[PDB]
RNA sequence: GGUUGCGGCCAUAUCUACCAGAAAGCACCGUUUCCCGUCCGAUCAACUGUAGUUAAGCUGGUAAGAGCCUGACCGAGUAGUGUAGUGGGUGACCAUACGCGAAACUCAGGUGCUGCAAUCU
RNA sequence: GAAGACAUUGUCAGGUGGGGAGUUUGGCUGGGGCGGCACAUCUGUUAAACGAUAACGCAGAUGUCCUAAGGGGGGCUCAUGGAGAACAGAAAUCUCCAGUAGAACAAAAGGGUAAAAGCCCCCUUGAUUUUGAUUUUCAGUGUGAAUACAAACCAUGAAAGUGUGGCCUAUCGAUCCUUUAGUCCCUCGGAAUUUGAGGCUAGAGGUGCCAGAAAAGUUACCACAGGGAUAACUGGCUUGUGGCAGUCAAGCGUUCAUAGCGACAUUGCUUUUUGAUUCUUCGAUGUCGGCUCUUCCUAUCAUACCGAAGCAGAAUUCGGUAA
RNA sequence: GUGAUUUCUGCCCAGUGCUCUGAAUGUCAAAGUGAAGAAAUUCAACCAAGCGCGGGUAAACGGCGGGAGUAACUAUGACU
RNA sequence: GUCGAAUUUGGGUAUAGGGGCGAAAGACUAAUCGAACCAUCUAGUAGCUGGUUCCUGCCGAAGUUUCCCUCAGGAUAGCAGAAGCUCGUAUCAGUUUUAUGAGGUAAAGCGAAUGAUUAGAGGUUCCGGGGUCGAAAUGACCUUGACCUAUUCUCAAACUUUAAAUAUGUAAGAAGUCCUUGUUACUUAAUUGAACGUGGACAUUUGAAUGAAGAGCUUUUAGUGGGCCAUUUUUGGUAAGCAGAACUGGCGAUGCGGGAUGAACCGAACGUAGAGUUAAGGUGCCGGAAUACACGCUCAUCAGACACCACAAAAGGUGUUAG
């Protein structure tokens, strides 16, 4: 069934997603994208590590599947299965075509083959949030996810807090006051604009000046 | 389609030149009639030795004719023609659309 | 044997050998296409100003 | 006839040997691994429906070691276009030969061969594919031209070869029954199964402008005003 | 096969803008056009009568005729090694005055006044528009404004 | 300045929820003989300004409002892109040189302007 | 002797007549055939923000349906959700609140439309007469479709106004022949009258191969003019597929990942496979296999010397130099 | 047409042919017959063979399948 | 093989070309047969192959548009030549600027409509169902999806509020601007307007830049209607020295210097000579020109050596060098 991954490597053809014109497409190989302890608060896992692509390429749906298992399998055995939260950012939507078949080219349009990603230079593929002490397991876990992909990707230690859009000290500036509150998985911050009636309903710690 | 048996339109005919009542029916061919210069020329050209001396049409495509209407102004009896689009069914007089009847039987 | 079907190569080169010229404006355009009711009057209007200058310059 | 054929193929079940099936505008394609599998199907089709066909071939390899030149075959089958319940004008010579039947006919059975019936003077006549294809014609009006009528009374006259036939049916139009007064009275083959107050379908020839030359070679006055195809 | 209808390829062109559907505003109808006026064409989608063909969208011509609810515009269209001269009969929703000609007309009154005033003043005019000349000298002060020294920054990731 | 008739541009004019309206005008509101329309004088029709109201409509005000509208050493001279080289790189792609230059995001302010006639403590 | 106004013979007329003659037996086309129609057209997209733009590119539609589903005016608000009403339930009818269209507008798709272009009523025939100008397709020819006027006659509405078919983009056809309406006007040429025939202006009967022949097969008995503009074999580019090699190592190998078996992924080389293409050769490069005989490659079956082993010995397995 | 001798040569006449001491008012040329008209002309009845209708013919051309059900299972070169 | 007969054979005689003869092979019929030979009609026709005869000078193409039983061909526009004619600073320009239009690609967006899509958190059950406590309840106690509330991960050739760059329409005056009061069967309640006018006023800073071997017009006729390549955008296809498009530059039709060699790359486009100077490329020897100068790197028991270009990858290395 499968052709080599060298064939459907580079972004040549236009985005060809599933719709009312394509209709029939095969199921995606990758299915669940979040792994580890995914019912965890923001204060638990500060240290964030990314897996960043350094090439404008396509990663197939089964390149991510083999990569996601090996990163999880190493991190579960060594550091324990509830010492992290792995997140696969990349979703495979692009449908690849194959000319599986009066003459040769006398009528030649291909059938759907499989789903693939469309990754760009500096894009994040895998995102992992963890404790401060448990870094070396995450760096070596993503190392073995790197062998399953083609091209060049690199691991980066994030300066941000967890999955937040905030730095190490900037989150600590606002979390000490009543300016941040937990959402569920992610987080909610105080806003100066909006109705003043429901800015007092939520955020009970702010508007006091004491503790 | 369906049309009324009568129509109220512009007669042109010296005494008329206004809107008047026209009777409506339907255009019917008219017979071939020998002694016409085509049929005199054709019957000469076929007679003798040499066989079929003209084309004979087979490859037909259409399925519906156009509808022509003889309008006869009831005052002057001045006839006047009028043409419609192609259609499979065609009648005239009554059989009018009602308010909102569902399918029956 | 198949052909080459269509192109527009060399067509813009051919075009400029002889200009691409404009169609020469004229003082007084044709009243072809103009409202009949207006022309009908304008005929009679100039007949009068010609006859007015003809009677003036007599 | 295709919808009938799709049902008939399943009962006896000649399909199985195909790799796959695709479709096209006016039919569908069947694909077979072996050549002898596709010939049984055409022999089966020859049995149950009127057809015309032919085969042509495409070459591929031509291996210089023998027993494998490797050809690929294509059989092009055409079903006869006159459906089961159509209204048909026959050609004049054809009509004289097959029993001296009238030119203005309904179809009957649409089996291996096509068979016609004359609704007024009950009569039957057959037409084999070989005799059809050599001089082809087409139906005057199809199933999509039927119109709803309401039967009032049936006066039987006599004959019954096999269907209790020649019923002088008095009928009136469904759009006419409510409003307007008009009645049509017509002899018909539908004698054994016709009852008063029943809705019947049929061709209503009085308001139809056809364009058939065969019909143009008819007797604009020996032709029946109303013909009823079936009960219901 | 191919399809070259009278309004093919006009999906977003004759569209009606966002939050500007419905009835056209009366100032459209109360504007008075005369023979000679320059007008830009832009087809309103709501009004189907008197419409232009997709070619004349964005073209600008002269008026030549005026009648009950329309104007005759006359455009130049190019074809081969040539320009032909084409005559339109558009309804007044699909048309509006060229503001470039209205800019010109006001400058004609300015220049006639300059010449009228120049004779009363005493000789010289110079009424042509000169393009942007190269700029003159100046002494930029450092009084409460000392130069701020800058240098190139080092690379940091932040991702 | 407020109202009324007719408007121009058609949310800085809307929406959610609250709050105030002297004058006059709008309004709700009372009647069914007549022209008129209804299953119904509810709507539309006529009559009365009489018996009564600012309780609604209407006008303005309020809200770290929703929306909408203008800016800003806000993001950003970034994304994107016209032209150049016997530039780099196995390729994918990436730098440099003459130029043009966004959107989301952010912050700050704003919450109808005006024409003709009439008419008002 | 027989036969006899029958036969026979002559002219015309119907039937039969591959026994014989003459002729024909579309095009596009990743060779040709089959299929398809890209052969006349329409929406979206390909299409790279003026216009134009190809492929047997992708997603689909057309040869109709309508006396209203046309013209004018009037009177209303739709999809859906929520709250209530005996039989009545997810679906019946009545009542209220919300509702920028999420409804509907004959059929493909894209625009358009809210005191409407939608739904319900009243009145109607402007889907009429005379002919010219203009737009699109373009040669600025025809065909089709449309735009705005003019000169008449009408419909509707209190009125301003609106109406020359279907809210808009598709829904169709020359010359010859036949026929119908008009003028009831011209001509039949020695002169007349009535039959008959011919003309002028406007429609209809049709050619979907849609700017428009009247048309079945076969050749393995074959011919001619040409074609490497084009197939069948060597060669070339390509390498999906085949073959060969790493990398990571799932399961195995009683304990034991890596002595050795070795799945799936991910990176390559080969031209000993087969596809894809049509550059060379059609005024000809002899188209299978075998026999015979030289030489070259190593990706080494044996033969020389070695290293590893889950190598006691024997018997093996794995790897290195080496053709 | 088949192809010495020996032993055989099955069922089938719907189809295409071939054929008939068979039915008769269905079709149907030219000449002639009547009617209508001033005449040129038009409209009717009549009508040969063949066609169509019905029998015969396979040592004429030829052809010689399927499908359900029969008190477990089994469905026959049976029976329906 | 056959060799006493369906035997072999001489002379005579008969059968003639759509004819003969044939114990049947399309066999034979004077080296001729799936229709003999000879002369004439006949210089039969060919959209197809081959050839087409002296020198120099000037100008110098096309493989594209529409229609054709059209696709190896014609008609038609186009590009080309020739002959001119009316005039003579002419108005124009494959260009910029100023002023002003048009567009839905790139990007962006989805805590905006449309369509896809990963996670939790808060709620709501008379309402898609199960379990727990049940005589039932428009009941509670647990739950998995549906929708609701603010959040969150990721997208769209045939989705979109916003929206570039490049490419594209018009204007920058004498055929113009202002006053004066005439003409009309059109238009207005109204000599008010409308369109063209008489008379008067305004001139070479006459109203942005740059340019202009002159500006305009007519007639007529050749060849061509197989193209191919390159940078960027691109559809088909796994790919191709593959198939199909978009703008520009080229080869074809073109030599000269450079890339050893080469249709298209880089430089540069040619009458006949002398002197100087350079381009792209080079300067050990072949080979005209520095075994120049300067700072470094690298040692290879397959070193490496100049765009297009004649290939190399994942993965490794206490080799050595900077961080
Ligand atoms: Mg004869
Ligand atoms: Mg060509
Ligand atoms: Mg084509
Ligand atoms: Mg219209
Ligand atoms: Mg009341
Ligand atoms: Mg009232
Ligand atoms: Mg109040
Ligand atoms: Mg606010
Ligand atoms: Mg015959
Ligand atoms: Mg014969
Ligand atoms: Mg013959
Ligand atoms: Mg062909
Ligand atoms: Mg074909
Ligand atoms: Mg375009
Ligand atoms: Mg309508
Ligand atoms: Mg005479
Ligand atoms: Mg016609
Ligand atoms: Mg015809
Ligand atoms: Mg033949
Ligand atoms: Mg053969
Ligand atoms: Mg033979
Ligand atoms: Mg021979
Ligand atoms: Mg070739
Ligand atoms: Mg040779
Ligand atoms: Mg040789
Ligand atoms: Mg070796
Ligand atoms: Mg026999
Ligand atoms: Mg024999
Ligand atoms: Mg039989
Ligand atoms: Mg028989
Ligand atoms: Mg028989
Ligand atoms: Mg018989
Ligand atoms: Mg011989
Ligand atoms: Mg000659
Ligand atoms: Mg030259
Ligand atoms: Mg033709
Ligand atoms: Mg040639
Ligand atoms: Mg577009
Ligand atoms: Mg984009
Ligand atoms: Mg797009
Ligand atoms: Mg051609
Ligand atoms: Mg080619
Ligand atoms: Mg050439
Ligand atoms: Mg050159
Ligand atoms: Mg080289
Ligand atoms: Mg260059
Ligand atoms: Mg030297």
């Amino acid at each position: 069934a499968r052709r080599p991954a060298r064939c459907y490597r580079y972004q040549k053809n236009k985005p060809y997603p599933k719709s009312r014109y394509n209709r029939a497409v095969p199921d995606s190989k990758i299915r669940i994208y979040d792994l580890g302890k995914k019912k965890a608060t923001v204060d638990e896992f500060p240290l964030c590590v990314h897996l960043v692509s350094n090439e404008l390429e396509q990663l197939s749906s089964e390149a991510l599947e083999a990569a996601r298992i090996c990163a999880n399998k190493y991190m579960t055995t060594v550091s324990g299965r509830d010492a992290f939260h792995l997140r696969v950012r990349v979703h495979p939507f692009h449908v690849l075509r194959i000319n599986k078949m009066q003459q040769g080219m006398r009528g030649a349009w291909g059938k759907p083959h499989g789903l693939a990603a469309r990754v760009d230079i500096g894009q994040i593929i895998f995102s992992v949030r963890t404790k401060d002490s448990n870094k070396d397991v995450v760096v070596e876990g993503l190392r073995r996810a790197r062998y399953k992909f083609p091209g060049q990707q690199k691991i980066i230690l994030s300066k941000k807090w967890g999955f937040t859009n905030l730095d190490r000290p900037e989150y600590l500036k606002k979390r000490e006051a009543g300016e941040v509150k937990d959402d569920g998985a992610f987080v909610k911050f105080l806003s100066k604009k909006g109705s003043l009636e429901n800015n007092i309903r939520e955020f009970p710690e702010y508007f006091a000046a004491q503790a | 389609v369906n049309v009324p048996k009568t129509r109220k339109t512009y007669c042109k005919g010296k005494t008329c030149r206004k809107h008047t009542q026209h009777k409506v029916t339907q255009y019917k061919a008219g017979k071939a009639s020998l002694f016409a210069q085509g049929k005199r020329r054709y019957d000469r050209k076929q007679s003798g030795f040499g066989g079929q001396t003209k084309p004979v049409f087979h490859k037909k495509a259409k399925t519906t004719k156009k509808v022509v209407l003889r309008l006869e102004c009831v005052k002057c009896k001045t006839r006047a023609q009028l043409t419609l689009k192609r259609c499979k069914h065609f009648e005239l007089g009554g059989e009018k659309k009602q308010k909102g009847q569902a399918l029956q039987f | 044997a198949k052909s080459k079907n269509h192109t527009a190569h060399n067509q813009t080169r051919k075009a400029h050998r002889n200009g691409i010229k404009k169609p020469k404006t004229y003082k007084y355009p044709s009243l072809k296409g103009v409202d009949p009711k207006f022309r009908r009057n304008h005929k009679h209007a100039l007949h009068g100003t010609a006859k007015a200058l003809a009677a003036a310059k007599k | 006839t295709f919808l009938f054929l799709e049902q008939l193929i399943l009962k006896h079940n000649a399909h199985v040997d195909t790799i796959s099936i695709s479709e096209a505008k006016d039919g569908l394609d069947f694909f077979y691994a072996q050549k002898n599998h596709a010939v049984k199907m055409i022999d089966f089709l020859n049995a149950v429906v009127p057809i015309k066909h032919k085969k042509s071939e495409e070459l591929i390899s031509q291996d210089t070691h023998t027993g494998a030149s490797t050809y690929k075959f294509s059989y092009s089958v055409e079903i006869v276009p006159i459906c089961k319940d159509d209204l048909v004008v026959l050609p004049k010579k054809l009509a004289k030969s097959m029993g001296n039947i009238s030119q203005f006919v309904l179809c009957s059975k649409i089996s291996n061969t096509v068979q016609f019936m004359d609704p007024t003077t009950l009569q039957t006549a057959d037409l084999s594919p070989s005799v059809y294809w050599r001089a082809p014609f087409n139906a005057l009006a199809d199933v999509t031209q039927l119109v709803e009528f309401i039967v009032l009374d049936v006066d039987s006259t006599g004959i019954s070869r096999g269907n209790r036939v020649l019923a002088d049916i008095t009928v009136a139009r469904t759009s006419d029954l409510g409003v307007n007064d008009q009645v049509y009275y017509v002899r018909s083959h539908l004698g054994g199964i016709c009852h008063a107050g029943d809705s019947v379908m049929g061709y209503f020839i009085a308001n139809s402008n056809y364009n058939s030359d065969l019909f143009d070679g008819l007797n604009i006055d020996y032709v029946p005003d109303v013909v009823l195809v079936k009960k219901l | 096969g191919k399809s070259h209808g009278y309004r093919s390829r006009t999906r977003y062109m004759f569209q009606r803008d966002f939050r500007k559907h419905g009835a056209v505003h009366l100032s459209t109808y109360l504007k008075v056009y005369k023979v000679g006026d320059i007008v830009d064409i832009k087809a309103n989608g709501s009004i189907q009568k008197g419409m232009p063909h997709k070619f004349y969208q964005g073209k600008t011509g002269v008026v030549y005729n005026v009648t009950k609810s329309s104007v005759g515009v006359i455009i130049n269209k190019m074809v081969g090694n040539r320009y032909l001269e084409k005559r339109l009969n558009l309804r007044v929703e699909h048309i509006k005055h060229s503001k470039c000609r209205q800019e010109f007309l006001e400058r004609v009154k300015a220049n006639a006044a300059k010449r009228a005033e120049a004779k009363a003043q005493g000789v010289a005019v110079q009424l042509k528009r000169q393009p942007a000349q190269p700029r003159e000298s100046r002494i930029v002060s450092t009084e409460g404004n000392v130069p701020q020294t800058l240098a190139p920054v080092p690379y940091e990731t932040f991702i």
